[PDB]
């Protein structure tokens, strides 16, 4: 639901 | 980990995580100016989050503070970054190698020019100041930790204040007085006001831009700032 | 030039001096609040607030060395940021309240009475939290305001844009020498130094947050300001 | 421009 998430945990 | 670093540690951390310089697509108009640096803020989004989590003491936050601080403070980053490479080339804005522009090309766009001016005195002053890499460095990375620090705090308020020593640090060993070295720092510090400033009126026109017709992410930045 | 002149004590004395009054609104209780009539309220407050910034403005040092245009422009860009620390400062002593006014003490839940406001109001108990937290000293605030008066229109040959950073390294002397006063130590006065200047970019914010709903029930001094 | 003429008195 935030792209914002995934960029940081990746 | 970051508190127990030492001022040239914290420097040279800093340092190796920096971004690199993108490039842009290869006269123009309202839609391919705000195209190319559309494409070009996007690009250097996913660079900046990367960096983010490499500034000693952001991965000691929750995701959702992460997260919070970096929808606050990256367009004044992104700004920043702009402004500080700009400073080898009065009168104009580096906002990449290979797109270099200046002030008549900004009223392309309606109301660029005003932020234009804005983007143009911080490089000035950064130029007058004789701003240093070392120090460029410390003052992004404080925008990205005190930006969002009031809208939710004590690791950050400690994080804040290592580099404040490291700032200091790099200014005495640059030969400063005690009175240069804290005149100096109110004077950078001070800049980040105008920083904040400019990134205001430029959300301020993003928002509406989307009204009417931005990549989802850049949409997802924004609707944190409305 | 007299302000390049003076001591720590005497920038000290010469901005605690120029302090203006603390103004009452003309809240009446009973009416339970219109919530637009509040609006009323902060705006009559605002403005009898402004003619004695005006007036303040002239005190601080340095600030008459300037063109006319220059003090308008200082002026049009900082006031709402001066209003807004001047608020924050005197509702230190009321935890989760703005002391607008000795006879105005309003909670955030009073705050939505308007549509946009509890956001800033939000954002000014979290800023008023901070000085309390720190301890913020009186001589520290006028500094700090003076500041404000001095740098948000800087950026907008002359030059006194330069005269301008004389005065304004000349308040970071004083904070300096006031925090060395207190006691602490070169480190404790840097950071402190620094935490204090931080603030004035949430300020900024604050500001520019609340100019925006403004742009979208005012006084002939106010509609000016808002150029 | 009131803002002018209070800063003139
Ligand atoms: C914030 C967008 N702006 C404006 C300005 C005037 C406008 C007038 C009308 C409509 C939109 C307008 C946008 S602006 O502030 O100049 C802004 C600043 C600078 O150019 C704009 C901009 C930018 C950023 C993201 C975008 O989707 C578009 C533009 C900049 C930028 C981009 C990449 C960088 O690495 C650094 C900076
Ligand atoms: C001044 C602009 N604001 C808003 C915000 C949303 C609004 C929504 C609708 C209408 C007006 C609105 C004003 S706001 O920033 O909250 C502002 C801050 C604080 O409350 C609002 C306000 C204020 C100032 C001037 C006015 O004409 C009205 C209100 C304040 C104030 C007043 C006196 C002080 O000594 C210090 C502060």
């Amino acid at each position: 639901h935030k792209i914002l998430h995934r960029l940081l945990q990746d | 980990l970051a508190l127990s670093l030492t001022a040239d540690q914290m420097v040279s951390a800093l340092l190796d995580a920096e971004p690199p310089i993108l490039y842009s697509e290869y006269p123009f108009s309202e839609a391919s100016m705000m195209g190319l640096l559309t494409n070009l803020a996007d690009r250097e989004l996913v660079h900046m989050i990367n960096w983010a989590k490499r500034v000693p003491g952001f991965v000691d936050l929750t995701l959702h503070d992460q997260v919070h601080l970096l929808e606050c403070a990256w367009l004044e980053i992104l700004m920043i970054g702009l402004v500080w490479r700009s400073m080898e080339h009065p009168g104009k804005l580096l906002f990449a190698p290979n797109l270099l522009l200046d002030r008549n090309q900004g009223k392309c766009v309606e109301g660029m020019v005003e932020i234009f001016d804005m983007l143009l005195a911080t490089s000035s002053r950064f130029r007058m100041m004789n701003l240093q890499g070392e120090e460029f460095v410390c003052l992004k990375s404080i925008i990205l930790l005190n930006s969002g620090v009031y809208t939710f705090k004590d690791h950050i308020h400690r994080v804040l204040d290592k580099i404040t020593d490291t700032l200091i640090h790099l200014m005495a060993k640059a030969g400063l007085t005690l009175q240069q070295q804290h005149q100096r720092l109110a004077q950078l510090l001070l800049i980040l006001s105008h920083i904040r400033h400019m990134s205001n009126k430029g959300m301020e026109h993003l928002y509406s831009m989307k009204c009417k017709n931005l990549s989802d992410l850049l949409l997802e930045m924004l609707d944190a700032h409305r």
